[PDB]
C-alpha cells in the first residue's frame, strides 16, 4: 500500500521499533528515533497515526503522534531498545546513555550513563580526547559498544563501570557490532574486515578474522540471521552487500550490488528472515525476497532474490530502517521519517 | 669517467666516497647528458629512461605530465641540493658546462647558486658576455644587501649597525 | 565545503562523497589530511594511514610510516598487522611505506 | 541578526579576536599578557578551555593555521617577539600545575621593534607564517616539518622603507596568480606619499619583488584584507584608515616581450566611505568575499556589500545600545 512520510524538522540518523510483548497479537504500535547534525539533537518516541477513521468535524488525526522526547549530547550515532521501557544510545561525544520511558507520565529520562565509554588517548596524562561511539548492541542484562578509538566495551544494566574493555582492537575506526552468541561478538572496520571476539578468552586479540581480497572496502553495517547464528550480512562503502558463513574460510559466500553508495543499515526480517532490507547515501531503500537458505547460494542467476525499491523516488540520504511484523520505518537527512503499517499489500 | 659515460652517476658518487675523488666529472657528465637530452630527439629520450632508472628516481609515481629532459634536470637539481659541502665547484661546473654549450640556465639553478656565490656567477656572466643578466644580477645583489630578500643571496644579515660587515 | 565540522568519520565520508562526485580534488586532499591529522593527534595510526592514502600525500604516508616504525621499536611489536598486510597497491605511495609493507611481508616470510 | 554574549575575563584591554576555520573554536589576546581559547559545544554554548600567558608585552593579534596542519596558533607582541603554539592531547603535566595543553613549540625573535601583525599563509604555499613590525620590514617563516613546530626557517625578508601596521595574504588557490602579500603603514609622516605596498613572488628571481604601491592612500592604515576569490580575473582589497576603502586590482596581461620583472595591475577605487565619522580599526570579509565588515570610533561595526551593479553600499549597522 502507500507509505506515510512525515517531516520532523531534524535529520534522523536512527529509527527502532518498540519490542512487542511475547505472545501478543499487536502490530508494531510505537517507534523511537534519534537525530544528528542540529544545533540541538534529541531522542523521541512516536505512535503510528490511525488512517482508519474520521469523526464528525472532519479532522485528519492520522499523523505520527509524538509521545515524548529527551535532549541528547552529541549526534545520535546508534540506538537500540533494551526492554519494553528502556533504550540505549551512542554519541559523537564517546558517551553511552541508557534511557527510560514513563508511560504513566509520557516522558523520557536518563536511567544510567557512561560519559567516557569511548575516548582517544595521548602521551602520559589522563587528558583524554573525544572519540565517537559508533554502534551499540544489547543482550539484557548486557551491552556492547564500538568507536573511532578502536575500543570494544562490555557494559551491564545493573553495573556502573565497564565489565570489560579492549582498547585498540583496531588501529582504525570500528563501525558496527553484533552478538553471534552471548559471550561471542563480531565487529566491522575501516579496512574491510569482520573481526570476531570471545569475552571468555583472557587475551584481547581476536578469535577469528574475515575480509575481502586485498582492496579495502570499509564495512559500515552488520546483521546476523535470526535462526542462523553463523550467517552474517554486511554493507560496504561502495554499495555492495556481502553474505558470510563465519564457519567456511575467510571470505563472503555471496556478493551482491545493492546501492550506488555507502550502505548504512542492513537487516534480516525478525520473523521472516529469508527477507532482507537496506538503506544508503544513494538516497534509496530496498526490500529483498528469496522464498540451503537462499542468501547462501553461490549463483543468484539460478536461485532467486527478487528486489524492490520501497521509496517511489530518491531523497537525501536514508541513514536507517527497522521492520517488525507488517510495519516498516526509515529515517533521512531530508529532516523526515517514512512509515508503513503494511509491507505485504 | 666510465660510469659517468654509462650514466651510473650515483655509483660513481659512491666510488668518490670510498677513494676521496672529486665529484666534478659526475656533475659535468650529468649536465652533459642533460644537454644531449635538451636537444635530443625521441631516441635520446628512450636511451635516457634506462640510465635515469639506474639512478633510482623510484619515489616518483609516473604522471603523464613530465619527460626525460625534465626528470634529468630534476636528478641534477637533487644532486646539487644533496651534496652541499663543496657546492661552489658543482654549481660553477654545471653552469660553465651549460654556457659553453649556449644553454640558458634553469630558474631553479640560478636561484640555487645565489645562496652559494653571486660573485662566482657574476664572473661566469662576464666570462660569457651575459651583460643584461649581469646588470639585473647586480641589481638584485645590491637590493639583497639592502633587505629586499638578503636570504636568497645566502646573506645572514642586511646592512645594519648591529651586524657583521 | 572544507568548513563543515567533521565531528565523526561518517559525516566526513558524506562531505568527501559530495566533493568526489563534483571532482573537487584539492578539497578531497584537504579533508583527507584533516582526518589523517585528527588521527595523528589521537595516535589512531590505521585511520591516519588510510586517510593519507585517500589524500594521496606521499609526505604524510612517510610521516605515518615514521610513526609505525618507531611504535615498533617502542614495543618490540606494531600497533597493527592486518593494516600492514592489506596495503596492496597502496603500499607504493612512498619508499618508507614500501619498506613498512615489505618489513611486514618479511615478518610474514 | 540575533546576539549571544560571553564574559571574557581578560584582566586588561583585548586587542584581537579570531575564529578557527570551522567556526567551532575562537582565540582572544590581551594587555594582561594572556591568550585564551574558547570552544563551541554540541549544545550551542561556548566554554573557555585554555587561558594562559603567551608573551612579556601586550599581545597585538592572534591567528589560526588551516586544519590540514592540525591545531596551531600564532601570537605577536610588544616585547618584539612572535610565538607558535600547538594543542596536544595527553601531555598536560600536574608536575607543573596550571600550565596549558596549548604548548609553545617556538618563539621568533628577529623583529627589532613591536610585532604589529601575524598571519598564516594560504595552505597551498605550505606551512608558512608572516609577521610585520615597526622596523619597516615584513618577515616570512617556513616550517620544514608539520610535527616539529619548534623549527621554523626564516626564508623571506621584505624591507618597505616605511613602518608596518598590518598585512594580508592574497587568497588565490588558482596557479594563474603568483603568491602575493599587501602591507599597511602606521606612519604619520607627510613625507611618505603612500601608506599601502604590495609584493609578489617572482619565481624567476625567487624574490618577493614589489609589484605596486597605492599612491591614493596618503593617510595612516590600521588594517588590510584581500577578498576571498569567487573565480574573479581581478582581486579586491579592503583597507582601514581615516575612511573605509575598497580597491580592485586587475592583472595586466604581459606581452611576449616583457621578461624578468613582476606583473602590473589595472587598479581602481570602487568605494571610499567616510561614514564612521572616525578612524577605521579593522576590515574583515565573509567566507565568499561578497560582504565586508569594518569598525570605528563611532562604536559601530558597519557591513558593506555590492548591489547587482557593483555599486558598493552600507547594508547594516551593528551597534551597542548601552543598556
Amino acid at each position: 500500500e502507500e507509505i506515510y512520510a512525515k517531516f520532523v524538522s531534524q535529520k534522523i540518523s536512527k529509527t527502532r521499533w518498540r519490542p512487542l510483548p511475547p505472545g501478543s497479537l499487536q502490530t508494531a504500535e510505537t517507534f523511537a528515533t534519534g537525530s544528528w547534525d542540529n544545533e540541538e539533537n534529541y531522542i523521541s518516541l512516536w505512535s503510528i497515526g490511525d488512517f482508519g477513521n474520521l469523526d464528525s468535524d472532519g479532522g485528519f488525526e492520522g499523523d505520527h503522534q509524538l509521545l515524548c522526547d529527551i535532549r541528547h549530547h552529541g549526534d545520535v550515532m546508534d540506538l537500540q531498545f533494551f526492554d519494553q521501557e528502556r533504550i540505549v544510545a551512542a554519541s559523537s561525544t564517546g558517551c553511552v546513555t541508557v534511557f527510560l520511558h514513563h508511560p504513566n507520565n509520557q516522558t523520557l529520562s536518563v536511567n544510567q550513563q557512561w560519559t567516557t565509554a569511548h575516548y582517544h588517548t595521548g602521551p602520559g596524562s589522563p587528558s583524554y580526547s573525544s572519540a565517537p561511539c559508533t554502534g551499540v548492541v544489547c543482550n539484557n542484562p548486557e551491552i556492547v559498544t564500538v568507536g573511532e578509538d578502536g575500543r570494544i566495551n562490555l557494559f551491564r544494566a545493573d553495573h556502573k563501570e565497564a565489565v570489560r574493555t579492549i582498547d585498540n582492537a583496531d588501529s582504525s575506526t570500528l563501525h558496527a557490532v553484533t552478538f553471534l552468541r552471548t559471550p561471542e561478538i563480531l565487529t566491522v572496520n575501516s579496512i574491510g574486515q569482520l573481526k570476531i571476539w570471545d569475552f571468555r578468552q583472557q587475551g584481547n586479540e581476536p578469535s577469528q578474522i574475515l575480509s575481502l581480497t586485498g582492496d579495502r572496502v570499509p564495512l559500515h553495517c552488520v546483521d546476523r540471521h535470526p535462526n542462523q547464528q553463523h550467517v552474517v550480512a554486511t554493507g560496504g562503502q561502495d554499495g555492495m552487500l556481502s553474505i558470510w558463513d563465519v564457519r567456511q574460510g575467510t571470505m563472503p559466500v555471496s556478493l551482491l550490488k545493492a546501492h550506488e553508495a555507502e550502505m548504512w543499515e542492513v537487516h534480516f526480517h525478525p520473523s521472516n528472515p529469508e527477507h532482507l532490507f537496506t538503506c544508503s547515501e544513494d538516497g534509496s531503500l530496498w526490500h529483498w525476497d528469496a522464498s540451503i537458505s537462499s542468501w547462501l547460494s553461490t549463483d543468484p542467476a539460478k536461485d532467486r532474490i527478487e528486489i524492490t525499491s520501497l521509496l517511489p523516488s530518491r531523497s537525501l540520504s536514508v541513514n536507517t530502517l527497522d521492520v517488525l511484523g507488517p510495519c516498516l520505518v526509515c529515517g533521512t537527512d531530508a529532516e523526515a521519517i517514512y512509515v508503513t503499517r503494511h509491507l505485504f499489500s | 669517467t666510465l660510469l659517468v659515460q654509462a650514466g651510473l652517476f650515483d655509483t660513481a658518487i659512491s666510488l668518490c666516497q670510498t677513494f676521496k675523488l672529486p665529484l666534478t666529472p659526475v656533475f659535468e657528465g650529468l649536465a652533459f647528458k642533460c644537454i644531449k637530452l635538451q636537444f635530443g630527439g625521441e631516441a635520446a629520450q628512450a636511451e635516457a629512461w634506462a640510465w635515469l632508472a639506474a639512478n633510482q628516481l623510484s619515489s616518483v609515481i609516473t604522471t603523464k605530465e613530465s619527460s626525460a629532459t625534465d626528470e634529468a634536470w630534476r636528478l641534477l637539481s637533487t644532486y646539487l641540493e644533496r651534496y652541499k659541502v663543496q657546492n661552489n665547484l658543482y654549481h660553477h661546473c654545471v653552469i660553465n658546462k651549460l654556457l659553453s654549450h649556449g644553454v640558458p640556465l634553469p630558474n631553479w639553478l640560478i636561484n640555487s647558486y645565489k645562496k652559494v656565490d653571486a660573485a662566482e656567477l657574476l664572473r661566469l656572466y662576464l666570462n660569457y658576455d651575459l651583460l643584461e643578466e649581469a646588470v639585473d644580477l647586480v641589481s638584485e645583489y645590491v637590493d639583497a644587501v639592502l633587505g629586499k630578500g638578503h636570504q636568497y643571496f645566502g646573506i645572514e644579515f642586511p646592512l645594519s649597525a648591529t651586524a657583521p660587515m | 565545503i572544507e568548513r563543515i565540522p567533521l565531528n565523526t568519520e561518517q559525516k566526513a565520508l558524506k562531505v568527501l562523497r559530495i566533493c568526489e562526485q563534483r571532482q573537487m580534488t584539492e578539497q578531497v586532499r584537504s579533508i583527507c589530511k584533516i582526518l589523517a591529522m585528527k588521527a595523528v593527534r589521537n595516535n589512531r595510526l590505521g585511520s591516519a594511514l588510510s586517510w593519507s592514502i585517500r589524500a594521496k600525500d606521499a609526505a604524510f604516508a612517510t610521516l605515518v610510516s615514521d610513526r609505525f616504525l618507531r611504535d615498533y621499536c617502542e614495543r618490540g611489536c606494531f600497533s597493527d598487522l592486518d593494516l600492514i598486510d592489506n596495503l596492496g597497491p597502496a603500499m607504493m605511495l612512498s619508499d618508507r611505506l614500501t619498506f613498512l609493507g615489505k618489513y611486514r611481508e618479511f615478518h610474514r616470510m | 541578526f540575533v546576539a549571544r554574549s560571553i564574559a571574557a575575563d581578560h584582566k586588561d584591554l583585548i586587542h584581537d579576536v579570531s575564529f578557527d576555520f570551522h567556526g567551532r573554536r575562537m582565540a582572544t589576546c590581551s594587555s594582561d599578557q594572556s591568550v585564551k581559547v574558547w570552544d563551541k559545544s554540541e549544545s550551542g554554548d561556548w566554554h573557555c578551555t585554555a587561558s594562559w600567558k603567551t608573551h612579556s608585552g601586550s599581545v597585538w593579534r592572534v591567528t589560526w593555521a588551516h586544519p590540514e596542519f592540525g591545531q596551531v596558533l600564532a601570537s605577536c607582541s610588544f616585547d618584539r617577539t612572535a610565538a607558535v603554539w600547538e594543542e596536544i592531547v595527553g601531555e598536560s603535566n600536574d608536575k607543573l600545575r596550571g600550565q596549558s595543553h596549548w604548548v609553545k613549540r617556538t618563539t621568533l625573535v628577529d623583529s627589532r621593534t613591536s610585532v604589529t601583525d601575524v598571519k598564516f599563509a594560504p595552505k597551498h604555499m605550505g606551512l608558512m607564517l608572516a609577521t610585520c613590525s615597526a622596523d619597516g620590514i615584513v618577515r616570512i617563516y617556513e616550517a620544514p616539518d608539520v610535527m616539529n613546530l619548534s623549527q621554523w626557517s626564516l626564508q623571506h625578508e621584505i624591507s618597505c622603507k616605511l613602518s608596518c601596521s598590518c598585512i594580508s595574504w592574497n587568497p588565490s588557490s588558482s596557479r594563474a596568480h603568483s603568491p602575493m602579500i599587501a602591507v599597511g603603514s602606521d606612519d604619520s609622516s607627510p613625507n611618505a606619499m603612500a601608506k599601502v605596498q604590495i609584493f609578489e613572488y617572482n619565481e624567476n628571481t625567487r624574490k618577493y619583488a614589489k609589484a605596486e604601491t597605492l599612491m591614493t592612500v596618503t593617510d595612516p592604515v590600521h588594517d588590510i584584507a584581500f577578498a576571498p576569490n569567487l573565480g574573479r580575473s581581478f582581486h579586491i582589497l579592503a583597507i582601514a584608515t581615516k575612511d573605509v576603502r575598497i580597491f580592485t586590482l586587475k592583472p595586466v596581461r604581459k606581452e611576449l616581450t616583457s621578461s624578468g620583472g613582476p606583473t602590473k595591475f589595472e587598479i581602481h577605487i570602487v568605494a571610499q566611505f567616510d561614514n564612521h565619522n572616525s578612524q577605521v580599526w579593522r576590515v574583515s570579509w565573509n567566507i565568499t568575499g561578497t560582504v565586508l565588515a569594518s569598525s570605528g570610533d563611532d562604536g559601530c561595526v558597519r557591513l558593506w556589500k555590492a548591489n547587482y551593479m557593483d555599486n558598493w553600499k552600507c547594508t547594516g549597522i551593528l551597534k551597542g545600545n548601552g543598556s
